[PDB]
């Protein structure tokens, strides 16, 4: 990120925590209670859902 | 290992082949962001240029 008056350097670390999440939290699925996820199909208009 | 199997059993499949390139020699430009940092140079300004 930056380098200091003196010879120490800030990396990102030094001011975040860096992680690999999901790009959003809001949505959170269970089956029967257990941790899920899933796929919400939705079928296209005059499309046979057979 | 797929091509060294289809060696073998010649006796079914004949002139097998790639359909693409194989790998060739890059030359890697490798910036230290260190030393830009240290200079007045800007890895836009390096991007850009090169």
């Amino acid at each position: 990120l930056k380098v200091n008056q003196d010879g120490s350097q800030v990396r990102l670390r030094d001011v975040a925590k860096i992680e690999l999440g999901g790009e959003s939290y809001d949505v959170v699925a269970k089956f029967n209670g257990q941790p899920a996820s899933g796929l919400g199909i939705k079928l296209a208009t005059g499309a046979n859902a057979l | 290992q797929l091509f060294g199997m289809v060696a073998q059993h010649p006796d079914v499949l004949t002139g097998v082949r790639p359909n693409g390139l194989e790998d060739t020699p890059q030359f890697k430009i490798d910036i230290d962001q260190e030393k830009a940092q240290a200079l007045g140079v800007s890895i836009s300004d390096i991007n850009t240029t090169l």
